[PDB]
RNA sequence: AAAUUGAAGAGUUUGAUCAUGGCUCAGAUUGAACGCUGGCGGCAGGCCUAACACAUGCAAGUCGAACGGUAACAGGAAGAAGCUUGCUUCUUUGCUGACGAGUGGCGGACGGGUGAGUAAUGUCUGGGAAACUGCCUGAUGGAGGGGGAUAACUACUGGAAACGGUAGCUAAUACCGCAUAACGUCGCAAGACCAAAGAGGGGGACCUUCGGGCCUCUUGCCAUCGGAUGUGCCCAGAUGGGAUUAGCUAGUAGGUGGGGUAACGGCUCACCUAGGCGACGAUCCCUAGCUGGUCUGAGAGGAUGACCAGCCACACUGGAACUGAGACACGGUCCAGACUCCUACGGGAGGCAGCAGUGGGGAAUAUUGCACAAUGGGCGCAAGCCUGAUGCAGCCAUGCCGCGUGUAUGAAGAAGGCCUUCGGGUUGUAAAGUACUUUCAGCGGGGAGGAAGGGAGUAAAGUUAAUACCUUUGCUCAUUGACGUUACCCGCAGAAGAAGCACCGGCUAACUCCGUGCCAGCAGCCGCGGUAAUACGGAGGGUGCAAGCGUUAAUCGGAAUUACUGGGCGUAAAGCGCACGCAGGCGGUUUGUUAAGUCAGAUGUGAAAUCCCCGGGCUCAACCUGGGAACUGCAUCUGAUACUGG
């Protein structure tokens, strides 16, 4: 980068990417746990994962990476899967 | 293309840079363009008094 | 945001501003939502020099359209005159 | 009240979908001739109470698939 | 941007007097204005339909002291305006500052009036105007400026403007050297030896 | 009261005429080039070709009223250390001025440039739901309680440099979990879950760890629903040619479920159905940014996308993703390819289709110019900084407009030239001479307007405990222009310093000699020159235009010569050799019904700009500007029923 503003903004962006990658992967793993519990076929195990994945999928919505609509869609889909299970 | 030299007297020869404009000659088959005098190397007609602009001739003193 | 500002449309050394409501992310004399009066710093006497539409200015400021410096300094002159 | 278009059906060999044809009567911009132009559309005919030839009435609601944004309302001219 | 040459060859070519001289000398005594100028004026050539229109337009242009571009602009304005195209063109031609001041009588000829206008001697409505094509509106006040009121040529033109014809649309007074443009002159008011239709036919091309 | 003022033919087939028909000419315009010439001023324009590559300078920075700190200066606020009775030292800079670099957020997605690609994913007109929204603004709630580090800095250390690495030191509006939180999310309900940041001016008392606690003002911080802007998406009708491009399409058409986007959707996946497009031109090839607009045309039309404005695409080529509300991003990132550059050979740096400017191409396209003073943008509460956008300066007659290059006299019709019938006429009032003006150029003085804003004090209002501090309203002195030797006015003197080009046989306005002799040469057509050339070259004279004049290239008109307005088919070109017939085109006569076309009215929209009409400002005009009309179109609603249509 030629301009100092761009030179610092590149470092700012790469640091933000490094910070947000871990946070995105964490919620990805937590949603993967809920999906694995759903495909397993256990209502209790599905809810035991959903009730703890919900705070981590709702706190980031008013924190950055994810959006309110995405969080609502994921929660609705997981709730529908839980309801239709068994 | 094939042009047509206007007026009398032309020092141009092979390897001479010339400027070409439109306009053909009725009584000559094949020609469709005219070499304009006063160009990069096309010298103007000597001792010209009338219509000097069409042949690139400096105004006499 | 929406801003009340000017737009030069006169000639060289003879400016003439067309007071318009335009988005901040736009050219000085580019795209504007609406036209609200005009202004001429070289207007002669016995002739209009400012014809701002105070009703539309109030309507836009009620919706949040910010007023620039020169138009803010001209609306007070208009209010003082009439 | 709601803008609706009435047109003849063309094909119905699709699941919950039909092909309607609309015959708009327009005038030629140059010669002034009154011609007819086709306005073939795909209609999400849920519960396909339609065959071939019968005219139907459709309305635009929202994009339901890649190539259809119209839904059936009523079936008139059903008798063949 | 104006004709600089003989003032009588044009009149000889047109065949009639163009009023390019003050009038102290008779037109017949001033020059042999019977035939066209040059060494072939003795012959009488049959003029064509385009030729008569061109001669009429050239006569009008030389009488009013304008150029071809200005005449074309005036014709465009006349066609743009309402009413008779020829009459409007004539009124616009006889609405210039030099023309109106010549009609008032502050200048001997058209060239003299134009020079007086250019040299900042003519004032309209108490304002200095040096434009020879400055159009004058009804109810205006043209006046000689105080510095130029003592000009021998100006007073000579004032005293020589009386024996000729007098326009009936201007309000002139040589005591204070000022006049007023009361109203727009009419076709009957102006000269009756000009064919208006020829100019519009020539320009309809 | 006005937006209507609109229509020209001519030359050329033939011994002669008419008609058909082909070519050319008169007219207007351009992002123009060439040749000759060339004075000024105003307003506009200035790489149409090589999206060819770039030397060099500048184009996106700012915020200490966020934070740690002091690497240059100053007040050295300031106790100040050996204080030369100003000299030096730690510093004080969580004290005040301010501050390189660093963290943080804001802006870089706006402004600017180009039309390679895109004939439809693009553009215009008219509608729609399935969604976002920093900054602007309204309403209702809250800002409680702590951590773990990290850049800077410090000790090294690899590399030539780009650039890194190692252990701690430490900050906050950087980060995270608790607890509160519904008109928020999920959920039919019951029920489950989601936020924070503090800073700045002050102030009495109450007060104190002597840093403070606490009240108000100011700006932020958050959660929800709104208003405006920007948007992303879909549908309907239009948007170059080619059929000597006729079949195309298997994620392809639809359906079920899952996944994904902020949002609907084969956007994607697994399965099932065999469908979808197409002679109303599917698929394919070439060309091309689109629109308001511009030229021409009376009109309908044709051509076109110069400037400006609205939209899209692009940033050496291609692919990709991240930050960011907003990008798959001109001066951001990564990778592959070419080019250029430095090297210690291990390794690295760059993308002017930004402003200028350089090298090539071309017939051609400007100066490595000044300023943020105004209009705006970005940062900042402000002051304040950036701004090659912008405001302006320079060159070019590239286009439009205006002016001047003197005017009134002036017949000895001066002299010379031109021809001549030698008597004459032409140049010609033309010249010389007299008289009178000094516009423009030059010199010297005077001198507006583009300037509204800002700081410093003072009176009043809103504030609180407060006369503190802030905001607002008036007042007084400071103040501010690159243009700018400004526009403009005034005095000097002298008529000086200021006119050329094209044409002259017919089309088309202009005729006589001299030099040649189908040679020299002209030409858009008809055609001229073979010894009388008004056609070649020159001279004299005449015509047109004018700081411009002609040629060339393109467009429209004439061309009624693609004819919808506005043609013909017996003989000039034009009836298939004939018949049947699908789609299609049209359709006898009456009633009732519908009202799709059609007709009437209303609403929204048809951006601004541009044209036209009425006025104004530039001394006129060009130019600018206010209102009106117009944008001939589309969608909806309410009626009319004669005609066509069902
Ligand atoms: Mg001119
Ligand atoms: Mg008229
Ligand atoms: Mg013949
Ligand atoms: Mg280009
Ligand atoms: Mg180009
Ligand atoms: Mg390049
Ligand atoms: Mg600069
Ligand atoms: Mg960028
Ligand atoms: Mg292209
Ligand atoms: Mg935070
Ligand atoms: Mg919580
Ligand atoms: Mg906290
Ligand atoms: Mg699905
Ligand atoms: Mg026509
Ligand atoms: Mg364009
Ligand atoms: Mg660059
Ligand atoms: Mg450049
Ligand atoms: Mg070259
Ligand atoms: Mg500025
Ligand atoms: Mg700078
Ligand atoms: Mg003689
Ligand atoms: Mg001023
Ligand atoms: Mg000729
Ligand atoms: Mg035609
Ligand atoms: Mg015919
Ligand atoms: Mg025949
Ligand atoms: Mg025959
Ligand atoms: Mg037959
Ligand atoms: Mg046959
Ligand atoms: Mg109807
Ligand atoms: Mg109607
Ligand atoms: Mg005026
Ligand atoms: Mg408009
Ligand atoms: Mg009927």
């Amino acid at each position: 980068a030629n301009i100092k503003s761009a030179k610092k903004r590149a470092i700012q962006s790469e640091k933000a990417r490094k910070h947000n990658a871990s946070r995105r992967s964490m919620m990805r793993t937590f949603i993967k746990k809920v999906y694995a519990a759903i495909e397993a076929g256990d209502k209790a195990a599905a809810q035991k994962a959903f009730n703890e994945m919900q705070p981590i999928v709702d706190r980031q919505a008013a924190k950055g990476l994810i959006h309110k609509n995405k969080a609502a869609r994921h929660k609705a889909n997981l709730t529908a899967q839980i309801n239709k299970l068994a | 293309v094939t042009s047509y030299i206007g007026g009398e007297g032309h020092n141009l020869q092979e390897h001479s840079v010339i400027l070409i404009r439109g306009g053909r000659v009725k009584d000559l088959p094949g020609v469709r363009y005219h070499t304009v005098r006063g160009a990069l190397d096309c010298s103007g007609v000597k001792d010209r008094k009338q219509a000097r602009s069409k042949y690139g001739v400096k105004r006499p003193k | 945001m929406v801003t009340i500002r000017l737009a030069r449309h006169g000639a060289k050394k003879r400016p003439f501003y067309q007071v318009v409501v335009a988005d901040s992310r736009n050219a000085r004399n580019g795209r504007f939502i609406e036209r609200v009066g005009f202004f001429n710093p070289i207007a002669s006497e016995k002739e209009e020099g400012t014809r701002l539409d105070l009703d539309r200015i109030a309507h836009w400021v009620g919706q949040g359209a910010t007023i620039s410096d020169r138009v803010a300094a001209l609306i007070k002159e208009v209010n003082k005159a009439a | 009240k709601i803008r609706t278009l009435q047109g003849r059906v063309v094909s119905d060999k699709m699941e919950k979908s039909i092909v309607v044809a609309i015959e708009r009567f327009v005038k030629h911009p140059i010669y002034g001739k009154f011609i007819k132009r086709t306005t073939k559309l795909h209609v999400h005919d849920e519960n396909n109470e339609c065959g071939i030839g019968d005219v139907v009435e459709i309305r635009e609601c929202r994009p339901l698939s890649k190539t259809k944004s119209w839904t059936l309302v009523r079936v008139v001219e059903k008798a063949v | 941007a104006r004709y600089l040459g003989p003032k009588l060859k044009l009149s000889r070519r047109e065949g009639t007097d163009l009023f390019l001289k003050s009038g102290v000398r008779a037109i017949d005594t001033k020059c042999k204005i019977e035939q066209a100028p040059g060494q072939h004026g003795a012959r009488k050539p049959r003029l064509s339909d385009y030729g008569v229109q061109l001669r009429e337009k050239q006569k009008v242009r030389r009488i009013y002291g304008v150029l071809e571009r200005q005449f074309r602009n005036y014709y465009k304005e006349a066609a743009r305006l309402k009413g008779n195209t020829g009459e409007n063109l004539l009124a616009l031609l006889e609405g210039r500052l030099d023309n109106v001041v010549y009609r008032m009588g502050f200048g001997a000829t058209r060239a003299e009036a134009r020079q007086l206008v250019s040299h900042k001697a003519i004032m309209v409505n108490g304002r200095v105007v040096n434009i020879a094509s400055y159009q004058v509106s009804p109810n205006d006040v043209v006046s000689i400026r105080e510095k130029a009121k003592k000009q021998s040529r100006v007073k000579a033109a004032l005293e020589l403007a009386e024996q000729r014809e007098k326009p009936t649309w201007l309000e002139v007074d040589a005591g204070k050297m000022e006049g007023t443009f009361k109203r727009k002159p009419e076709r009957s008011d102006l000269s009756a030896d000009i064919n208006e239709h020829l100019i519009v036919e020539l320009y309809s091309k």
